[PDB]
C-alpha cells in the first residue's frame, strides 16, 4: 500500500490568511492521481481537488492544489470561519488499494474570550433513578484549551468526570464545553458543596461556580 | 439533481450479517462505477469496494475480501453491499459514493456522497435514553442556562431540537461520550437572558431512532 502522511496535524490561522497543507506519499503516485477533501463534523466529505490541480465543480479559486510524484500541496487562501474542518488527501493512481491521509485539522484563530460558566445540580428526576450527574458548562470561549476541575466538599476529584466540546462556531469562532461528574446517589446526599473550577487564558484567576445541596 | 441515499444500517451482533442499499438519481447510473466507502467513529476514511458500470469488474479492500459482496441493478439505479461475519472493526458510517465522471478506471476519487448509514457491530442490547432536565438557577451578566441530559443509551445516534426547532440561537448540543458502562450520554444546553425564563417555555425534543424513542421534556426553573 501507498502511505500518505499529512502535515501539520493541526493548523490555527486568522481569517484572510493562507493555509498550506502537505501530503507526502510513500511511493510515487502515478499520473498525479491525488485528491483533496474537506469534511465538516457530521457531514460527508466534500471533494475540493482531484487530479492534483483540477478544482471540483463549484469550488472557489481560493482552493488550489499542486505537486507531483511524492509531494502534494493544498493551499487555502483568504480563510473563512466556514473552513473549520479536517482536510484529507487521497491517492488513486496505485493498484485497487486506494489510500487516505490521516487529515490536517484547521482551526480559525480569533481574539481570546473568557468563558461564561454554569453548574447544574443533578435533577430530582435523576436522583429518583439512583444515579447522580453534575454538569458544568463553559460557553462562548476561545481558545479551546481549558482546565475544568471538580471539588466535592473542597476535595479535588479525579477520573470521575468526562468532557465534551462543540465544533468551532460558524459566526464567532468560539467553543462551548461541558464537564459531567458522575457519582452515586448515596454519596451525592453525603456531601454539601459541589464546585466547578475553570482555568482559561481569558481569566486572570480561576473561576468557581458552586452550589449547596440545599439551594432552590 | 444528483442524489445518493444509503439505507439498511443498524445494530448487529458480532459474526452476523447486514445488507446495505443505495438508491441513486440525477445521472445516467449505467455509465458510472459505484463505490462503498466507510468511516469508523472518530477516524478517517477507508474505501470498501467498487463495481463497474455493468458488473464486469469487482474490487474489494483486503479487510473485507471473502466477507463483503457488492452488486448492482441498473434497472433500479441501486448498488448493494452484503456484509457477513461482521466484526467490531466494521463499525462505521457507510457511504455510497460516485466519481466526478469521465474517470479512467473503476476505482478513483469521489465527488458525490450519500448521507451515510451507521452500522454498529456489538453484542450490547438496544437501550433508549433517559432525559433529565437541567434547570436554570438564579446569572453571568444577565445570562441563564438550561438544558437536557440525555443519559444511558445505545446505540448511536440521538438527535436534539428545542421547541420543535423554533429555538436555535445560543443552543449548544454536545457530541456524545462513551461511559465506562458501554452506554452513551450527551447534553444539549441553551443560554438565554434571565428575564426570558418568565416569558417563554423551553422544551427539548429528544429523538433516539434506534429504539423508537421520542421524548419532549419541559425544562423549568426550580
Ligand atoms: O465501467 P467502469 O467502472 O467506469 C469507470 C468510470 O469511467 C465511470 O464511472 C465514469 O466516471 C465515466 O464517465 C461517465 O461515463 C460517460 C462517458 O462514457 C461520462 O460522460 P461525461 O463525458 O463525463 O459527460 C456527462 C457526465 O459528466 C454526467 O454529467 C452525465 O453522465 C449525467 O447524466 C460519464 O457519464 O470502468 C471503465 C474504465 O475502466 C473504462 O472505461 O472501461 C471500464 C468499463 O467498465
Ligand atoms: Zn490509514
Amino acid at each position: 500500500e501507498i502511505v500518505l502522511t499529512q502535515s501539520p496535524g493541526t493548523l490555527s490561522l486568522s481569517p484572510g490568511e493562507r493555509a498550506t497543507l502537505s501530503c507526502r506519499a510513500s511511493q510515487s503516485v502515478t499520473s498525479n492521481y491525488l485528491a483533496w477533501y474537506q469534511q465538516k463534523p457530521g457531514q460527508a466529505p466534500r471533494l475540493l481537488i482531484y487530479d492534483t490541480s483540477r478544482r471540483a465543480t463549484g469550488i472557489p479559486d481560493r482552493f488550489s492544489g499542486s505537486g507531483s510524484a511524492t509531494d502534494f500541496t493544498l493551499t487555502i487562501s483568504r480563510l473563512e470561519p466556514d473552513d473549520f474542518a479536517i482536510y484529507y488527501c487521497q491517492q488513486y493512481g496505485s493498484s485497487p488499494p486506494v489510500t487516505f491521509g490521516h487529515g490536517t485539522k484547521v482551526e480559525i484563530k480569533r481574539t481570546v474570550a473568557a468563558p461564561s460558566v454554569f453548574i447544574f445540580p443533578p435533577s430530582d428526576e435523576q436522583l429518583k433513578s439512583g444515579t447522580a450527574s453534575v454538569v458544568c458548562l463553559l460557553n462562548n470561549f476561545y481558545p479551546r484549551e481549558a482546565k475544568v476541575q471538580w471539588k466535592v466538599d473542597n476535595a479535588l476529584q479525579s477520573g470521575n468526570s468526562q468532557e465534551s466540546v462543540t465544533e468551532q462556531d460558524s459566526k464567532d469562532s468560539t467553543y462551548s464545553l461541558s464537564s459531567t461528574l458522575t457519582l452515586s446517589k448515596a454519596d451525592y446526599e453525603k456531601h454539601k458543596v459541589y464546585a466547578c473550577e475553570v482555568t482559561h487564558q481569558g481569566l486572570s484567576s480561576p473561576v468557581t461556580k458552586s452550589f449547596n445541596r440545599g439551594e432552590c | 439533481e444528483v442524489q445518493l441515499v444509503e439505507s439498511g444500517g443498524g445494530l448487529v451482533t458480532p459474526g452476523g450479517s447486514l445488507r446495505l442499499s443505495c438508491a441513486a438519481s440525477g445521472f445516467t447510473f449505467n455509465t458510472y462505477s459505484m463505490n462503498w466507502v466507510r468511516q469508523a467513529p472518530g477516524k478517517g476514511l477507508e474505501w470498501v469496494s467498487s463495481i463497474s458500470r455493468s458488473s464486469d469488474y469487482i474490487y474489494y479492500a483486503d479487510s473485507v475480501k471473502g466477507r463483503f459482496t457488492i452488486s448492482r441493478d441498473n434497472a433500479k439505479n441501486s448498488v448493494y453491499l452484503q456484509m457477513t461475519s461482521l466484526r467490531d472493526e466494521d463499525t462505521a458510517v457507510y457511504y455510497c459514493a460516485r466519481d466526478p465522471g469521465g474517470m479512467p478506471t473503476t476505482v478513483t476519487t469521489w465527488l458525490y456522497w450519500g448521507q451515510g448509514t451507521l452500522v454498529t457491530v456489538s453484542s450490547a442490547s438496544t437501550k433508549g435514553p433517559s432525559v433529565f432536565p437541567l434547570a436554570p438557577s438564579s446569572t453571568s451578566g444577565g445570562t441563564a442556562a438550561l438544558g437536557c441530559l440525555v443519559k444511558d443509551y445505545f446505540p448511536e445516534p440521538v438527535t436534539v431540537s428545542w421547541n420543535s426547532g423554533a429555538l436555535t440561537s445560543g443552543v449548544h448540543t454536545f457530541p456524545a461520550v462513551l461511559q465506562s458502562s458501554g452506554l452513551y450520554s450527551l447534553s444539549s444546553v441553551v443560554t438565554v437572558p434571565s428575564s426570558s425564563l418568565g416569558t417563554q417555555t423551553y422544551i427539548c425534543n429528544v429523538n433516539h431512532k434506534p429504539s423508537n424513542t421520542k421524548v419532549d421534556k419541559r425544562v423549568e426553573p426550580k
